[PDB]
């Protein structure tokens, strides 16, 4: 049960750290980030430039 | 709207640049709309 302690243990870690990198993941594609936003606005300053 | 505090800077400040941008736009759009009637009777005029 000792060597069984640990594979249980290990396996509540593999399980909440695959499910938050999941809910990481589809929060991210649904929200906005601090440098494609500026990309996007330095492409809208060339062509108010232009 | 409006708001690592440098980035945030920069991105008020791209915000004051483009606003600027939009705003010498319609200015020049409005002016240059003048300047083409005013043309328009200068061109009347000579023919």
């Amino acid at each position: 049960t000792s060597e069984l302690e640990a594979r249980i243990k290990q396996f509540f870690i593999t399980l909440r750290s695959r499910l938050l990198r999941f809910l990481e993941s589809e929060q991210l594609s649904h929200s906005l980030s601090l440098e494609t936003l500026i990309d996007a606005l330095y492409k809208i300053n060339d062509l108010l430039q232009q | 709207p409006q708001m690592d505090l440098k980035v945030l800077s920069e991105y008020s400040n791209l915000r004051k640049d483009l606003i600027l941008k939009c705003q010498a736009l319609q200015i020049g759009e409005s002016k240059l709309s003048d300047i083409l009637s005013q043309t328009n009777s200068i061109n009347s005029l000579t023919t």
